[PDB]
């Protein structure tokens, strides 16, 4: 019923941004109250944000998850660069943050008290991104086995810090809450930079594709499992950070490095033999979550015209999306490589949330004009029209503030339109592209011995 | 898909092996590159385990119907208080002695019975236990005939090593986090004495400490009081002389500081009295920022934090004035409790001496150099003192005192600090006695020019 569901969503918005994001959070709040509340709100509105995709996917039915639900809304146009920019910005930036923070966890226990030099860190980054990937490319089945021993040390990651972290509130260790909507300035210049590190930790109810055909009595079990398990996650999440705050001062907290293995030696005394081995254990668990949810995304674009034929095929035997990684590869070295993550997250976010917002934004449309088509789930007009309108508004003041690393985000967006060229122009110059594009097309499906699905 | 399978065949598959191969010698490269890196990569030393008061300064409270008030003095009202210590960033409150003393008797002093003036145990359980939850540990002084010409009992209190004794066993089980007696060279042969107490404390848990006291300036009396542990933090009158000489500072400095070398110390002007009593205004802002900094902890009375002047404010009792917590904080004839004087006329000026207190408490029980770096100090001008702190990778510093007349430059001849520790041109200023240089700015060495009865504090991570 609901409750396997449940479980099943469950596993996919906990991850290590619970570890990744309080720092970033804190940075631009300059509070301690006043960032338990940024948890707060972005929880609600990524219980909105999924509340709006469940309608999408309900109302559509045509299966393909995100991709899909911009392609008829709007037309192909915005859906080619959507596709566009999540090759091109948000999963490479979105694994090469997972993993900027695995590296770090990995490498905390040999450097106990010491100051990892930036490049062994990217390193053991690239290092870990090649091992998942051969793990995903080599074999499906111990990429599954090992992904659910993994959502089971994540959970152990977050359950390691809670317990712990209200241990200590029974005891009465609340002394950093005293003033907490009180601290430095922190105007709204850097708010949106902080929601994006807050909207970050609820990820996963993205690429979360949900099916009415299977999902047992539809209308009653996709928002009573939404809402009855992003209220959970939230809960989680604030009493996480509560943890957190109870023992980390926001001053000690800002100018630390990793936080788990700051909240680990100031707790327990078996400190780096658990919490940084969990906490790296449940980021290497979210960056194997690239487990065929992109190569799905190529099949479904490729089909209508998109991404090249090549990029949808599968291995001869060891079936496996192998060219779908060649291609998410180069791109995350060179991102883990030549950017920061309190840069590369703004990069990520910009893009996403600007394709989100201009996404849920449709349900408005869709609700308006062509109406009353097969709706079994209805939510009321008060949830899109208040995560697009935040979406858009986090967004579009985040180009006030910091403009060369969402500035060159919004530019490749922006790149998107005339790349519209390679999917529609007069003559692609047979011997000049066509020529190439057949070449390579063979080298490629030569080389990593891959064929189509079942075509 | 059958096309795929004539296709990796003789010719074109060698192709695809070598694909994997340098693929594979790439990633070994940077796994190996990686642990080379690790190995590279300069290990810093271990933390050595660092107590409780290793890490911040201690608070000696004499009187409490002084630090309370007239009348309202009890062992409950420190409760309304505590958080305002805990504000000082403080870690321990020499509280005592509390104990019932009727009088310059031995068989009618018992140490192990609270007096009931200050409150009864009622009042002490509730004491330690909202102590602990801010981190500020109790300690508590035994000094048995604290009311009599002498401290210590004068035909022979021989009952110490029996009484004493117990109440090192008893009170260690209620938690109190250490001890302190004062005047030690009444105590015969101290050296023994504090021995055999210092070998009860340290041996019960290496968490509960023993404080001594003597009015003696003569190191080698020191030394002797010395004699056999070292883990007794004995805070003398070695630096009571007013001292200030380009010498005396300096030279008292380096030889105690040279007797063990590096070995944990107590900086305190005296073991009672103020530091009002010997240090003239104009220093009592220079002597907190050299006491915050200098290796070992550093030991404040009540109302050092603010300058208790006996002098400007009349009717206090020499040794134990009264605490000004208010406009009305003082009961005898009023009129000089000024807005200058109080803690509140005080917590709001960022200039004010309680401010500059409460910055260099935050540095000091905070940062991992003032903590545990070492010490260095090298030549400089005839009225200076500069040193350095400095740990393995953490923050370093640097401190200049003008305890002269003239303004005078800086003078930095150090030409013998280790490389990894020497000096750079400019360093980050971060704080000063007397406030108006910019508190931020990258300050020159070299045109370093001091103001008369100035500190400085500055900062500089090379790679530190
Ligand atoms: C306790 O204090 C004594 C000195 O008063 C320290 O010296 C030892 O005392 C014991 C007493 O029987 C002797 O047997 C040892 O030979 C003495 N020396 C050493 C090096 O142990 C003693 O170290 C202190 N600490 C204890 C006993 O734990
Ligand atoms: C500590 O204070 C006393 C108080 O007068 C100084 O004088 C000593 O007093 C005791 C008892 O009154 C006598 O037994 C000593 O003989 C006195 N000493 C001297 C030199 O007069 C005492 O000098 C002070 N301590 C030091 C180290 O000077
Ligand atoms: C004081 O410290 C210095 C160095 O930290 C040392 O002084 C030495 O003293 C002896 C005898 O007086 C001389 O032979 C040496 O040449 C001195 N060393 C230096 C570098 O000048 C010593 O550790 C301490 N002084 C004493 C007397 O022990
Ligand atoms: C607080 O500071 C002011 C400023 O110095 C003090 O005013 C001084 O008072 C002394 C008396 O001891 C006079 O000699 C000075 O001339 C005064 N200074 C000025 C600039 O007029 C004030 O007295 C201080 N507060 C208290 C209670 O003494």
């Amino acid at each position: 019923t609901l409750l396997r569901g449940v479980s099943i969503i469950i596993g996919t918005i906990i991850g290590a941004g619970i570890f990744i994001s309080p720092k970033g959070v804190l940075q631009n709040t300059g509070s301690v109250g006043m960032s338990l509340t940024i948890w707060t709100v972005c929880g609600v509105l990524s219980l909105f944000g999924a509340l709006s995709y469940a309608e999408l996917g309900t109302t559509i039915k045509k299966s393909g998850g995100h991709y899909t639900y911009i392609l008829e809304v709007f037309g192909p146009l915005p859906a080619f660069v959507r596709v566009w920019v999540e090759l091109l910005i948000i999963r490479p930036a979105a694994t090469a943050v997972i993993s900027l923070a695995f590296g770090r966890y990995i490498l905390e226990p040999f450097f106990i008290q010491c100051e990892i030099p930036e490049l062994a860190i990217k390193l053991i980054t690239a290092v870990g991104i090649t091992v998942v990937m051969v793990l995903n490319s080599m074999s499906v089945s111990w990429s599954a086995r090992i992904q659910i021993f993994l959502t089971f040390c994540k959970l152990t990651a977050i359950l390691i810090i809670i317990v712990p972290g209200v241990m200590q509130l029974i005891k009465g260790q609340t002394q950093n809450f005293k003033d907490a909507f009180s601290g430095r300035d922190s105007s709204i210049t850097r708010l949106p930079l902080a929601f994006y590190y807050g909207m970050y930790a609820y990820a996963g109810w993205f690429y979360l594709n949900f099916v009415t055909e299977e999902v047992e009595n539809p209308e009653k079990t996709i928002p009573l499992a939404i809402c009855i398990s992003m209220a959970i996650v939230t809960i989680g999440y604030v009493l996480t950070n509560v943890a957190y705050f109870t023992t980390i001062n926001a001053e000690e907290l800002l100018l630390s490095n990793a936080v788990a293995v700051t909240f680990s030696e100031r707790l327990l005394g078996n400190f780096s033999l658990a919490v940084p081995i969990f906490v790296a254990l449940s980021c290497f668990g979210s960056m194997n979550g690239g487990v065929f949810a992109v190569s799905r995304l190529f099949y479904v674009a490729s089909r209508e015209g998109h991404l090249p034929e090549i990029l949808s095929m599968i291995h001869v035997r060891k079936h496996t999306p192998l060219p779908a990684v060649i291609v998410l590869h180069p791109l995350t070295m060179i991102m883990l490589f030549s950017g920061d993550l309190d840069s590369l997250l703004n990069f990520l976010s910009f893009a996403r949330w600007l394709f989100i917002g201009l996404a849920v934004a449709g349900l408005i449309y869709l609700r308006y004009k062509c109406p009353d088509m097969h709706r079994p789930f209805k939510v009321p007009l008060f949830i899109p029209a208040l995560f697009s309108f935040t979406c858009l508004f986090m967004v579009a003041l985040s180009l006030y503030s910091d403009p060369f690393s969402t500035g060159i985000g919004f530019v490749i967006t922006l790149t998107g339109v005339p790349a519209y060229y390679l999917f529609i122009i007069w003559d692609k110059k047979p011997r000049w592209f066509r020529i190439m594009s057949e070449k390579i097309t063979r080298t490629l499906q030569i080389i990593l011995e891959v064929v189509p699905e079942e075509d | 898909e059958e096309l795929l399978k004539v296709a990796g065949s003789p010719g074109w598959v060698r192709t695809r092996w070598a694909l994997l191969l340098l693929f594979w010698l790439g990633w070994l490269g940077m796994l190996a590159g990686a642990v080379v890196i690790i190995v590279r990569a300069p290990r810093c030393r271990e933390l050595p385990a660092q107590k409780w008061w290793h890490t911040g300064a201690l608070y000696r409270i004499g009187d409490l119907q002084a630090f309370q008030g007239h009348g309202a003095g009890n062992l409950a009202g420190l409760k309304g208080r505590l958080d305002y210590l805990s504000s000082l960033k403080v870690k321990g409150l020499v509280l005592g002695p509390i104990h019932k003393n009727q009088k310059d008797d031995v068989a009618q002093t018992d140490l192990l019975q609270i007096d009931p003036n200050f409150g009864s145990k009622e009042d002490f359980d509730s004491l330690l236990q909202s102590a602990k939850k801010k981190s500020i540990r109790v300690i508590l002084d035994l000094t048995p005939n604290y009311r009599g010409e002498n401290s210590w009992f004068s035909t022979q209190v021989d009952t110490v090593a029996t009484k004493v004794k117990d109440a090192l066993e008893f009170w260690l089980q209620a938690g109190v986090d250490g001890f302190q007696v004062r005047d030690i060279e009444n105590l015969k042969d101290a050296s023994s004495f504090l021995a055999e107490w210092q070998n009860i404390t340290k041996g019960f848990s290496e968490d509960r400490l023993l404080i001594a006291g003597t009015n003696s300036s003569d190191l080698q009396q020191i030394l002797s009081l010395l004699e056999s542990n070292k883990d007794l933090l004995l805070t003398s009158s070695y630096l009571s002389d007013s001292g200030s000489t380009g010498e005396h500072t300096k030279s008292l400095v380096t030889q105690y500081l040279n007797a063990t070398g590096n070995r944990w110390c107590s900086w305190s002007l005296s073991q009672a009295r103020l530091l009002t009593s010997f240090l003239p205004a104009q220093l009592l802002r220079l002597y907190q920022l050299m006491l915050f900094t200098l290796p070992g902890t550093p030991v404040f009375s009540y109302g050092d934090e603010i300058g208790l002047d006996a002098a400007a404010l009349p009717g206090q009792p020499m040794e134990a004035p009264v605490m000004l917590w208010d406009e009305s904080s003082f009961p005898d004839i009023p009129g000089a409790v000024s807005a200058n004087m109080t803690v509140k006329g005080q917590s709001e000026d960022p200039g004010s001496l309680l401010s500059l207190f409460r910055r260099l408490s935050d540095q000091r029980s905070k940062e991992r150099s003032l903590l545990h770096g070492d010490f260095h100090a090298f030549s400089a001008g005839p009225g200076l003192f500069s040193y350095i702190r400095h740990w393995d990778q953490n923050e370093r510093f640097l401190v200049v005192l003008n305890f002269g007349d003239v303004g005078l430059s800086a003078g930095l001849q150090a030409s013998d600090l280790p490389a990894s520790a020497s000096l750079p041109a400019k360093a980050d200023l971060l704080l000063s006695t007397q406030p108006g240089r910019e508190e931020g700015s990258p300050l020159e060495l070299e045109r370093l020019k001091l103001e008369p009865h100035e500190g400085l504090l500055l900062r500089f991570p090379y790679a530190a």
